[PDB]
């Protein structure tokens, strides 16, 4: 869940990168 | 970096960014 | 002249506006 | 890809709902 | 297609994109 | 009023073509 | 080679904050 | 129209004025 | 002119349409 | 503090041009 | 053929995401 | 300039670190 994760929460540049390709 | 809520439309050009030609998936299941 | 950089930003908010719920994948090369 | 065919012309809302899940 | 309260900048983009060609016409009056 | 119908409340792409020309 | 397309959605974000709650309308083609 | 006067040269918040309600 | 609270993306891009040439700086000190 | 001023309450035009250069 | 201005919006928004609390200044010209 | 450094070319999020404070 990237909306709970980066929208209901805080998102370091890293936490991010976990959802591209 | 930015420490915020990201969220919709802001999300999405920020997984843009980031990935840049990786690439990315955007799945809301929230 | 980084056209399709600055395109790839507004089709992925278009992508996001259009799938909605069901979300999408973006790869820019095959 | 769809980079060469919605940046060179305009795509529709119904081409691109191709690309969605 | 998207599910949630369109607001402000994010509603103009939207109406630009569905109304295309077409054009649109945007008043606020709440 | 838009606002109200779609920012206040949810809206369909066709709830938004009824604002177009 | 959309150019026009893409300045289309930097325009209406400007004429959305130039005209605040008078609003505007907007067509492309006389 | 304001395509071809905007998007070929770059109009200031002054002219972008006139098109509004 | 637009009677809203301007926050993070939008702020910015107001910024920039304001200053223009000029140029601006953004320090978020809150 | 622009965002105390611009984001935690209204800004005009003016407002936002003393952040300028 | 106003591109220039139109990349500037795009890259106030990355100066954005990636500055964060940090900050910027933004200057077109040197 | 910047505009000239990333307008023409695409800067990444590395090059444009050096732009902030
Ligand atoms: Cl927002
Ligand atoms: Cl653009
Ligand atoms: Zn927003
Ligand atoms: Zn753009």
């Amino acid at each position: 869940g990237i909306v709970e994760q980066c929208c209901t929460s805080i998102c370091s540049l890293y936490q991010l990168e976990n959802y591209c390709n | 970096f930015v420490n915020q809520h990201l969220c919709x439309s802001h999300l999405v050009e920020a997984l843009y960014l980031v990935c840049g030609e990786r690439g990315f998936f955007y799945t809301p299941k929230t």
